[PDB]
């Protein structure tokens, strides 16, 4: 009953916590011209300790939409927002429970939010064209807790929709 | 002089490579080592689609 959805609660903090750190800093690594990272903001060197925003944008009309969408993480930003809305969501869904239906629409609303994360690591995988940061790997696992507490969170709605059809007859 | 006794020439000397090949690390060569996790996870959100 509440281990489930206190566990559930976690392992969204837990994904919203390591989303945060994806967004902070050493998301990649290059080798520029010795070792750098890079966090989709700004590149700082393994003259050492200097940093800078190293995202600039400029150096068919796919290619600019492709750079377009790889300026500013137009993806990865609005993919941390709806997963603070889910979380939001489900903090409201979690005390005083009147609809039962806000549940489906704030699952729903997760899974998208997972969906656009990975399809926003695929951009950036993309866009990268040698190593990689750890926060990609942060955000790699994050995003397969969110997959995992997505299905608990359906799981959890299925049975509280099995057990008011149960109670309703 | 008396006559040539071994016959020689110019000739080509190189590092002379051998079979180099790679084992569990040749298999993951041809496409990379970074679309299969994306391949992957892709595999376990169209499951939690259909779940």
């Amino acid at each position: 009953r509440g281990v489930q959805m206190l566990l559930t609660t976690v392992g969204a903090f837990a994904a919203f916590s390591l989303m945060t750190i994806a967004v902070g800093t050493d998301y990649w690594l290059y080798s520029r011209g010795v070792m750098t990272h890079s966090g989709l903001w700004r590149t700082c060197c393994l003259f050492k300790g200097l940093c800078k925003q190293i995202d600039h944008f400029p150096e068919d009309t796919a290619e600019y939409f492709l750079r377009a969408v790889r300026a500013s993480s137009i993806f990865p930003i609005l993919s941390v927002i709806l997963l603070f809305m889910g979380g939001l969501c489900i903090a409201a869904s979690e005390f005083y429970k009147t609809r039962h239906n806000i549940i489906l629409s704030a699952g729903i609303f997760f899974v998208s939010a997972g969906l656009s994360n990975i399809i926003g690591i695929i951009v950036y995988i993309s866009a990268n064209a040698y190593s990689y940061g750890w926060s990609f790997y942060f955000g790699a696992l994050s995003f397969i807790i969110a997959e995992m507490v997505g299905v608990l969170a359906v799981h959890m709605f299925i049975d509280r929709h099995k057990q008011l059809r149960a109670t309703a007859r | 002089f008396s006559k040539p006794f071994m016959s020689l020439g110019i000739s080509i000397m190189i590092k002379k490579p051998q079979k180099s090949k790679p084992g569990v690390f040749s298999f993951l060569d041809p496409l990379a080592y970074e679309i299969w996790m994306c391949i992957v996870f892709a595999y376990i959100g169209v499951s939690v689609v259909l779940f």
